[PDB]
This record gives structure tokens, sequence and C-alpha cells, in this order.
């Protein structure tokens, strides 16, 4: 089978509702360590949302995916294995305005930078309805 | 909205016994709740809020009971998904009602937890410090 993802929601940059900084990959590979860094205008940064629940990375072509398969622990980018520790779904009842949280189907919990600042490693975490785990889609070529 | 987008009233929550601030331990909003000196920081901006939550000006955060009978009550992250749960809604009581020395009419009522049934309460007819549930009593200071 040609695997499908459904459509196509969103293609953008993440931006932190708490600090300003863009949902990043360590490099510019596109592979390895998610963590929250400055806004630059590279394709690293860059994100496709599908109806499936996944987040490619548009430089790697892979997914935001959690360690282990529990779907607690550290973020970064992994082959798409179809896993549901690699799907996320966008609750409108952690919204605030367009900035969102991304909720991990495997574990319920929330796509999250570490401290309360926004700065930090990005893990997956309790929802706890801070603006450190809302990320708005962005479509921008700013840069800091 | 992750927010309390719609308040039925925000200021200080006084106890009607020792007209002593509900307060959470430090200045952040999360950790105990217990009376306390009103000391003008965000975090005694308490916010009833018109979803039945309690929350407070300093951080999104639920007054939350730490358990199913008699239990403590802390300043914790409010469960919003998939909606939020009995036991971190309120409800008034039966209600005193006075004028102050500023001349304002204000209206003391008791707080009741939806999932026990049960009412917020400071320890003894006052203490003055640790806040929790209880049974409902009709003693002025279970009285806000
Ligand atoms: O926030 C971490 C940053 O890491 C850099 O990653 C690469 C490392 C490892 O080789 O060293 C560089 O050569 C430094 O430029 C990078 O290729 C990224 O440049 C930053 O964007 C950022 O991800
Ligand atoms: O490092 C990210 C990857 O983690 C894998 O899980 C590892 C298993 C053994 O494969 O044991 C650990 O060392 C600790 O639990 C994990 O690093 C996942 O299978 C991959 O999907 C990926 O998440
Ligand atoms: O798993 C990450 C969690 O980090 C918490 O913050 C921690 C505090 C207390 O240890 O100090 C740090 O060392 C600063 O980075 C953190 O480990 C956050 O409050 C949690 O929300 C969570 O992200
Ligand atoms: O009894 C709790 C009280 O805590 C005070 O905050 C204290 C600050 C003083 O800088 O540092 C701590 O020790 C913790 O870091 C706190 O105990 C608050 O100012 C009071 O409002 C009160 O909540
Ligand atoms: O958890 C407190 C509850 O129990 C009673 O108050 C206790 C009495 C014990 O006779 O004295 C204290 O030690 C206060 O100094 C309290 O632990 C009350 O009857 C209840 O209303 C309730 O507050
Ligand atoms: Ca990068
Ligand atoms: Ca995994
Ligand atoms: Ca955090
Ligand atoms: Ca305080
Ligand atoms: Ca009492
Ligand atoms: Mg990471
Ligand atoms: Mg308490």
């Amino acid at each position: 089978y040609v695997r499908s993802r459904g459509p196509e929601l969103f293609y953008g940059r993440l931006r932190n509702e708490k600090s300003d900084l863009c949902l990043d990959v360590e490099g510019s590979d596109g592979k390895g360590n998610v963590l929250m860094y400055s806004c630059e205008d590279n394709l690293d940064q860059w994100f496709r949302y599908y109806e499936n629940g996944e987040i490619v990375n548009a430089k790697s072509g892979m997914c935001l995916d959690v360690e282990g398969s529990d779907g607690s622990g550290n973020v970064g980018i992994y082959r798409c294995d179809d896993l549901r520790d690699q799907m996320w779904s966008r609750p409108n009842a952690y919204c605030n305005g367009d900035y969102c949280s991304f909720l991990n189907k495997e574990s319920n919990k929330c796509l999250d930078v570490s401290g309360d600042q926004g700065t930090g490693d990005v893990g997956t975490w309790q929802c706890d309805g801070l603006p450190d785990q809302r990320f708005k889609w962005v479509f921008d070529d700013w840069e800091v | 909205q992750v927010l309390c987008t719609n308040p039925l009233d925000i200021g200080e929550l006084r106890s009607f016994k020792s007209k002593q601030c509900v307060d959470i331990v430090g200045n952040q909003g999360s950790g105990n709740i217990a009376t306390y000196d009103c000391d003008g920081l965000s975090d005694q901006q308490i916010i009833i809020c018109g979803d039945g939550t309690i929350r407070n000006e300093a951080r999104n955060y639920c007054f939350t009971p730490d358990g199913s009978g008699n239990a403590n009550v802390m300043s914790s992250p409010c469960t919003l998904y998939p909606e939020i749960p009995s036991s971190q809604r309120w409800r008034q009581g039966r209600r005193k009602t006075f004028t102050d020395n500023g001349g304002i009419e204000q209206v003391a009522t008791e707080i009741i937890n939806l999932a026990s049934g049960k009412c917020l309460d400071i320890e003894g007819s006052d203490g003055t410090g640790d806040i929790g549930v209880y049974d409902c009593q009709n003693l002025d200071d279970q009285y806000f």
C-alpha cells in the first residue's frame, strides 16, 4: 500500500506562546533532539501536520517522536513507524487563540518545554494549561 | 481557551471568620492553599470561574482537592481535557450577606465541591492556616 496520512492540516513553524522561540531541531539536518531555539528561516524548523496526527519535519522528512513507546520522555525526530506515540492531537480545549497544545495519542501528555519559561529542552509532560506548552503555527520568514 | 475566559468574579477570597486571604504558598500561584496576610500579590487575586473552577491571576491553576475524602486543597494543574472533572468544580451553598467597614455589601457563601459534595474549610473554627474540604456545618469560617 501507498501510505496515506490524510490531508495536510498545517505547514509552518511552531512559535512558543511563552517565549516566542521556535520549535527547533539541533543542527540543520532535521535529525536528532528537539528543543526551543531562536526562530531561524531554515527548513529544519518547518513542520507538516497531517490528519493522521503526525508532525513531519520539512528538512528531514521524519516524525516528531517521543523516546521509547510510552509517550513519556524526551522529544526528537525519528523514523515514522506508524506508532501512536508519534501522533498528536490539537485539542481546542488547550488553545489560547492560535496558540495550541499538542497532545500525544499514546500518553495523553502534552508537548512541553522544561521549566516555566519556555526556553529549555522539549519533551512530554502533564498538560498543565501553561503558556509554555502552547504553540502557534506561523508562516512568516522572520528571524531574531 | 485554556484560560478562564468567562469569570464570574475576581478578587481576594477572604474568610468570613478571620477576614484573612485564601492564599497560595509563594507567589507563583502553585502549591498548598492556606490562609495568610493579604499581601496584594497577583496569586491572591482569586478567579471564581464561570465554568465552576477556582483559579488565580498568577497562574492558570485550579483549586484542587488532594484526594477523595476529607482531603487537603492544593493549587495544581487544571484537568481541562476531555472536560473539567467534577472534583475540580465548585458551587455556592448558603450565603451570609453583610456590609464591611468600607460601606460595601459583601456576600459570603459556602464553597461546595461538586464531586464530594463537601465544603471548602479551614482547620477547626479558627486556626488560622491550612485549608481543605470538610462537612458543611454553618460556622462563620466555612463562609468566604
Ligand atoms: O540549538 C542547537 C543548535 O545546534 C546547531 O547544530 C549543529 C551543531 C552540531 O554540528 O553545530 C553546528 O555546526 C553549529 O552551526 C550545527 O550544524 C544548529 O546550527 C542550530 O540551529 C541549533 O539547532
Ligand atoms: O531514542 C528514541 C527512540 O527510542 C526507542 O526506544 C528505546 C528503547 C529500545 O529501543 O529503549 C530505550 O533506550 C529506553 O526506553 C529507548 O531509547 C523507540 O523505540 C524509538 O521509537 C525512538 O522513540
Ligand atoms: O520534565 C521537565 C519539567 O521541568 C520542570 O521544571 C524543573 C525545575 C525543577 O527541577 O527546574 C528545572 O531543572 C529547570 O529546567 C526543571 O527540571 C517544569 O516545571 C515542568 O513543567 C516540566 O517541564
Ligand atoms: O506561607 C507561605 C507564604 O510564602 C511567602 O513567600 C515565601 C517566599 C519569600 O521570598 O519564599 C518562600 O520561602 C518560598 O520560596 C515562601 O514561603 C509569600 O510571600 C506569602 O504570600 C505566603 O504565601
Ligand atoms: O481538619 C480540621 C477539622 O477538624 C476540626 O478541627 C480540629 C480541632 C480538633 O478538635 O482542632 C484543630 O486542631 C484546630 O486547632 C483541628 O484539627 C473541626 O471540627 C472541623 O471543622 C475541621 O476544621
Ligand atoms: Ca536548527
Ligand atoms: Ca518512540
Ligand atoms: Ca514546562
Ligand atoms: Ca502568596
Ligand atoms: Ca472548620
Ligand atoms: Mg528534546
Ligand atoms: Mg490546603
